[PDB]
């Protein structure tokens, strides 16, 4: 069909970034911002 | 002043007038409004007691 | 020395302190201390900007911090941190202990000391009494002012500063010396800076702050004195230092601080400085934007007679659409205009009303 | 020990629990002297370093974007030679001190040249050399 094509890549997308959006972007070595 | 103004329901107004002089009264500030369902199965308790 | 910084908001104040921090930084690494004073929900955004650059990634001479931080720092140095800490609801629980002996002697509160709602709605006003520098005494010198004079309203008033006083001049008395609340550390750094020498000869800078308590405020002009230069980034147009902006102003908040702020530094006899930003750095760009917050004020407002991609007003069947209506947006932007999730943010006045569905 | 606690830096009890000899000990060693006669010197030390997420999480191999690792050196002190770390550890150690060495070491390996990293990449100058003091029989190792 007329999207047939769109509808297929879109369910099989990713996001490039992913892997990094778990990470705490601050960590403390020894404030609520940060982690051990 | 529209936005500070006194324009509502009698309820939204008897809420405010309560709000500012709760201490003439016995009311708790920070009182809270009950819908008329927990309302109605307090009444039920109270009733059965 | 003192800096005012002042610009409307997106002119790029807060890029032009980064980058000034920055290459302070990658002149004199091991330089004089460089205090960077933001709100505490900014904290770690400006940590993570300033640390960011190819050549350094990351800092030593400068330190981003909040009234507390600051004032923890400065402490853990000069003294008062090995005392005990008494949280909001400690204090409370010392409150209802308080109102029960001294209940009887309250002139208009006598019947709302029972309720347990009462005891939130006291500790919430002592926090601002000692926030804005009023002593116990200080409320019983004016609970007496409007005693004896007749506008019903202030008699009424003069009873409830009167009960107030009671309960703050018996909880003063209860935590004097012993215990350590948590409005006392802005009070107490202010009166430790003068002896925190690593602070002298310290470059700092203030931004992100529309307004500062008297507390607050006894704590800067207590840095303008003893730091060796202060910058004091301010969002607003133009200000004047002879009078306080009107009431229907937008910059009156900004405004307002300014005025103090330079007629504290006046009086103080420092070498003052002006930087006024005045073209558009967030929204050149973005000419929709770009108008919107220039013609935000003005009631002689000119449309904007461009076509319309950057704003857009969105009308949902219920926040659940809304929300959700929003989640495929972000989609669109991430996948399709090539953005990233942390180009994003939401905001909501009433935060509680989508923080679940959300 | 007694000014701390007037100034309230000290507990009583932290007072009392305070060994002098164990913290005298330090100045006695070449490390402390050392220390002491010293062009420059500063303690308690703030700092963050940004690092490619990787170089901490192996874990997760794709995204290099930089986190913020950030923590406080101890001490740091400069001589005619160079610059120098120092850190004070109150492990427990004599229960010799030979077989602890090695422990110990590793214990604290991963977080001094984080320490030494954050200082070269961030001042752009060199550490040369790191000592380790422990309260427990006042002893010191090099890294």
């Amino acid at each position: 069909f007329a999207f047939d094509e769109k509808a297929r890549e879109q369910l099989s997308w990713t996001y490039p970034h992913q892997e990094v959006t778990q990470i705490r972007t601050k960590q403390s070595v020894s404030d609520e911002y940060s982690g051990r | 002043l529209l936005n500070r103004a006194s324009i509502s329901t009698l309820h939204s107004f008897c809420l405010q007038v309560l709000k500012k002089y709760y201490y003439l009264i016995d009311l708790d500030p920070g009182f809270r409004i009950a819908d008329q369902t927990e309302g109605e199965l307090i009444g039920d308790e109270v009733l059965d007691e | 020395g003192a800096e005012f910084l002042v610009g409307r908001s997106g002119s790029g104040k807060t890029k032009l302190i980064i980058n000034s921090i920055q290459d302070e930084l990658r002149r004199a690494p091991f330089g004089k201390p460089i205090i960077f004073l933001v709100p505490d929900q900014m904290t770690f955004l400006m940590e993570y900007e300033l640390a960011k650059t190819p050549d350094m990634g990351g800092m030593i001479r400068a330190q981003v911090f909040s009234f507390s931080r600051l004032a923890w720092r400065v402490l853990q140095h000069t003294g008062g941190m090995s005392r005990p800490f008494l949280t909001s609801t400690g204090v409370q629980m010392l409150l209802r202990k308080l109102i029960e002996e001294h209940k009887q002697e309250f002139k208009v509160y006598q019947k709302a000391s029972d309720k347990s709602g009462f005891t939130a709605q006291v500790e919430r006003m002592l926090t601002e009494f000692k926030r804005y520098c009023l002593e116990p005494e200080d409320i019983r010198r004016m609970a007496e002012s409007g005693t004896a004079s007749e506008y019903r309203g202030e008699r009424v008033l003069s009873e409830k500063l009167h009960d107030l006083s009671i309960l703050y001049q018996q909880m003063e008395k209860s935590l004097a010396d012993q215990y350590l609340h948590s409005e006392d550390y802005l009070t107490l750094l202010a009166e430790h800076i003068p002896l925190a020498e690593d602070i002298k000869g310290a470059h700092i800078y203030v931004d992100g702050f529309y307004q500062f308590t008297p507390q607050e405020f006894r704590v800067l002009e207590q840095l303008m004195v003893h730091a060796e230069h202060i910058t004091f980034s301010l969002t607003a147009d133009k200000p004047s230092y002879e009078r306080e902006p009107h009431e229907l102003e937008l910059f009156r908040m900004t405004g307002k601080t300014y005025y103090r702020l330079h007629q504290k530094a006046k009086e103080l006899n420092l070498d003052i400085t002006y930087k006024e930003l005045s073209g558009t750095e967030r929204h050149t760009k973005t000419p929709e934007l770009a108008h919107l917050e220039a013609q935000y004020e003005a009631r002689p407002a000119i449309p904007y007679a461009e076509k319309q991609e950057a704003l857009t007003v969105m009308q949902a069947a219920n926040r659940r659409a809304e929300l959700e209506g929003i989640a495929r947006e972000i989609h669109a932007l991430v996948r399709e205009k090539g953005y990233r999730y942390k180009d994003v943010a939401i905001l909501a006045r009433q935060p509680e009303d989508y923080k679940d569905m959300v | 020990v007694h000014r701390l606690y007037e100034k309230e830096l000290l507990t009583e009890e932290q007072k009392d629990a305070i060994d002098i000899e164990e913290i005298v000990q330090f100045f006695h060693t070449e490390i402390g002297g050392q220390l002491i006669g010293a062009k420059w010197k500063d303690r308690e030390i703030p700092f963050s370093l940004a690092l490619p997420a990787k170089e901490i999480y192996p874990d997760a191999h794709e995204a290099d974007e930089p986190l913020l690792v950030q923590g406080i050196i101890d001490c740091l002190y400069e001589t005619e030679d160079g610059l120098y770390l120092l850190a004070y550890k109150s492990d427990r150690i004599e229960g010799g001190f030979e077989g602890a060495a090695p422990i110990l070491k590793k214990r604290y390996e991963t977080q001094i040249q984080l320490y030494t990293k954050a200082v070269e990449q961030i001042a752009k100058t060199k550490v040369k050399g790191c000592a380790l003091y422990f309260f427990d029989g006042g002893h010191i190792l090099t890294l």
